[PDB]
């Protein structure tokens, strides 16, 4: 709303850049975290059966 | 309180050198503009020189360009001006003056003014005055006032006060300004206008003083035959 | 204005409780240079401070 587009495009694509490089933070580290909830799911049906 | 306090004037014989002070008081003369500006006998003003603080940003009027010298004062704050070879011409009261042109858009006027001083080109001496009454005519009768008086002739330099019988009579007393004789030497004439009936019981005593010369004279003046 | 500070004791005016129309001051190409950072000089009348 306050800078034209040729120049509010270098601000949108920092915070882009910040923004995307955090979500895949968070990905990453939830597909670690699934991997070792599967883990223990596993390990529960296994105690189960 | 804003005080600029002249000083350094004075006679000089033409192509002499002479160096004036104005002393500042009360404010910060360090961050002000300071200016001279003179003023020929009778004439109209007429700017000298400014200096705007920097020992170089210093500027003269064309009448005065390379034959007088601006420069300013620390510490003590005072100003000075140096008058080189100078002409029967550049006889003025020479007056310094303020100024803060520097930020203020606003003042850019002459804020105070001082008083000025006296600055005379000549080869003429120092010299006392000389006094001689003015004597009325005894038949006079066209009116119940005579007029009398005191001329203080060949004085240098100003000023001059008068007074009269010590101060007891003091009633119509009218000073004259000075003037300039083609001789080199001024001129001044004291008067009072009086009845003329108490011309030959009242004794008429006209005191001049003269403060350079110290100079006290009591003269009576008598009605002819 | 008439005169203007000098650079060394430049002068500064407040503004506040008043409505700025900057379209027609920008809109008058009377002016040598207009940088603006930190916001366009354009679409400024769509913003407040």
């Amino acid at each position: 709303s306050r800078l034209d587009p040729p120049e509010a495009e270098v601000q949108i694509d920092r915070l882009i850049t910040g923004r995307l490089q955090s979500l895949q933070t968070y990905v990453t580290q939830q597909l670690i975290r699934a991997a070792e909830i599967r883990a223990s799911a596993n390990l529960a049906a296994t105690k189960m059966s | 309180e804003v005080q600029l306090v002249e000083s350094g004037g004075g006679l000089v014989q033409p192509g002499g050198s002479l160096r004036l002070s104005c002393a500042a008081s009360g404010f910060t003369f360090s961050s002000y503009a300071m200016h001279w500006v003179r003023q020929a006998p009778g004439k109209g003003l007429e700017w000298v020189s400014a200096i705007w603080g920097s020992g170089s940003n210093t500027y003269y009027a064309d009448s005065v360009k390379g034959r007088f010298t601006i420069s300013r004062d620390n510490s003590k704050n005072t100003l000075y001006l140096q008058m080189n070879s100078l002409r029967a011409e550049d006889t003025a009261v020479y007056y310094c003056a303020r100024g803060r042109d520097l930020a203020a858009f606003t003042k850019t006027a002459f804020d105070v003014w001082g008083q000025g001083t006296l600055v005379t080109v000549s080869s003429a001496s120092t010299k006392g005055p000389s006094v001689f009454p003015l004597a009325p005519s005894s038949k006079s009768t066209s009116g119940g006032t005579a007029a009398l008086g005191c001329l203080v002739k060949d004085y240098f330099p100003e000023p001059v006060t008068v007074s009269w019988n010590s101060g007891a009579l003091t009633s119509g007393v009218h000073t004259f300004p000075a003037v300039l004789q083609s001789s080199g030497l001024y001129s001044l004439s004291s008067v009072v206008t009086v009845p003329s009936s108490s011309l030959g019981t009242q004794t008429y005593i006209c005191n001049v003083n003269h403060k350079p010369s110290n100079t006290k004279v009591d003269k009576r003046v008598e009605p002819k035959s | 204005a008439t005169r203007f500070a000098s650079v060394y004791a430049w002068n500064r005016k407040r503004i506040s409780n008043c409505v700025a129309d900057y379209s027609v001051l920008y809109n008058s190409a009377s002016f040598s240079t207009f940088k603006c950072y930190g916001v366009s000089p354009t679409k400024l009348n769509d913003l407040c401070f």
